[PDB]
This record gives C-alpha cells, structure tokens and sequence, in this order.
C-alpha cells in the first residue's frame, strides 16, 4: 500500500528516454526525481478534486472533476487539452 | 491566455520546441482512433496513486484515462525543459539538478517545492 | 530557496498536501 504512492520507475524512465535525443543518458537520481514529480502531479490534482467532491457530498471523482482541479491549480493548458480527449472518450 | 504555461520561463529555440511539442499534443488529442487500452503508464497504477489519498472514494474510469495522457505530457515536457540545462553545461547525461533548474523557471511547478527543494 | 509566496493558485493545496504527506509518513 505504501508503494501505491508512486508510478513505476521503468515506465517513467521510458517516457523520459523518448523525450530526449537517442544519444542522451539519464542519471539514476534524475529517473527517481521524475518518478516522484509525476507521482506528486497525480496526488496534488487528485487532492483538489477529492476535497471538492467531499464538500459537495459526492462519491465519485470523474473526468470533469480532474479538469476542474487542473484549471483551479494553474494547469489551464492541461485542462484545455484534455477536455478534447475527454469529450472524444464520451462520444 | 490558457496556453501561458507552454513556454513560461523559456526563451529562443527552447521556447519554439516546447510550443511545437504542445501543438503536437493538442493535434494528437483531437485525433480519432484513440486506443484507450494502450498507455505508457498503467491505468491500475495511476488509480492506485489516486487511492493512496484516504479522502478519495470512488473513481470514474475517465479519471485514470485523463491522468495517463496528462502524465505522459508532464514527464515529456519537464524532461525536455530539463534537457536544456544539460545541453547548456555541454553534458549528455540528464541529472537531478537539471530537473531542479527547469522547475525554477515556471511557477506552474511550485507544487513540487517539497519534492525537489 | 524557500519563498514565502508561491503560485497563488497552488499555495493552499501545497499546504494540504504537506499535511497529507505527514500523515502517510507516520504510517510509514
């Protein structure tokens, strides 16, 4: 249950590799740092959505809740881009 | 503007590249023919991160799906932003300090102050 | 190094996450 807090490092590192030129290396500590950063990205946004849910006595955090939290927390670009993806998923 | 975060704290060629990456992301997300099964990060692990928060109850399948996409973008853009500092030091190895430097360029990353002091 | 004011949209959620993280760390 403790390990639940962080996304798997191998997957994170794989995305990092694709974000860099073929000749680049990534330090052990950079992979671990990124794993922690992206894991916090989920928890930070989720917490915002969760509290709004609790306050409204709602039980389910849905897609709109994530987008709303994203814009509230200053990730407006993520919210706008992912709104596209959400509506497509629901059609 | 809604797109201010795309190049906040960036200049020159780095600015153009991150902007172009975001345009690539947007065009991809506008695409049809999405496979909602295949992701670089497993939906189950994303959901587990969410559920680590005792305040969270039920989670719609939509939420991990959105995070799967958002997290890919987050890792990619932060990695690209960090790479600028590696290249500025004429290094081919990305280090933790490069990520730290990238974070300090935009207040969008302030939420990571305890993760990367 | 340690700013007093951070992103106005993030500050309160940062504080709330600090509390949540402390609780998780007590659990170990």
């Amino acid at each position: 249950k403790e390990q639940d807090r962080w996304l798997p490092i191998a997957n994170v590192a794989r995305i990092m590799k694709l974000a860099l030129p073929e000749n680049a290396k990534i330090a052990k500590e950079a992979k671990e740092c990124m794993q922690e950063c992206v894991s916090e990205f989920i928890s930070f946004i989720t917490s915002e959505a969760s509290e709004k849910c609790q306050q409204e006595k709602r039980k389910t955090v849905n897609g709109e809740d994530i987008l709303f939290a994203m814009t509230s927390l200053g990730f407006e670009n993520y919210a706008e881009a992912l709104k596209i993806y959400l509506s497509k998923y629901r059609e | 503007g809604t797109w201010a975060n795309v190049n906040q704290g960036l200049q020159g060629t780095a600015r153009d590249i991150l902007t172009t990456y975001w345009q690539h992301v947007i065009n991809h997300l506008e695409s049809d023919n999405h496979d909602y099964k295949i992701h670089q990060l497993p939906l189950a692990r994303i959901k587990k991160v969410m559920k680590a928060d005792p305040e969270v109850k039920m989670i719609s399948a939509e939420a991990p799906i959105l995070f799967a996409k958002g997290c890919d973008v987050f890792i990619t853009e932060l990695t690209m932003r960090a790479w600028i500092h590696a290249e500025d030091n004429k290094r081919r190895t990305l280090q933790r300090s490069d990520i730290a430097a990238a974070l300090s360029k935009s207040d969008m990353f302030d939420f990571l102050i305890d993760i990367v002091p | 190094e340690s700013p007093l004011y951070v992103n106005a949209k993030q500050f309160h959620r940062i504080l709330k996450r600090r509390v949540a993280r402390q609780k998780l760390e007590e659990q170990l």
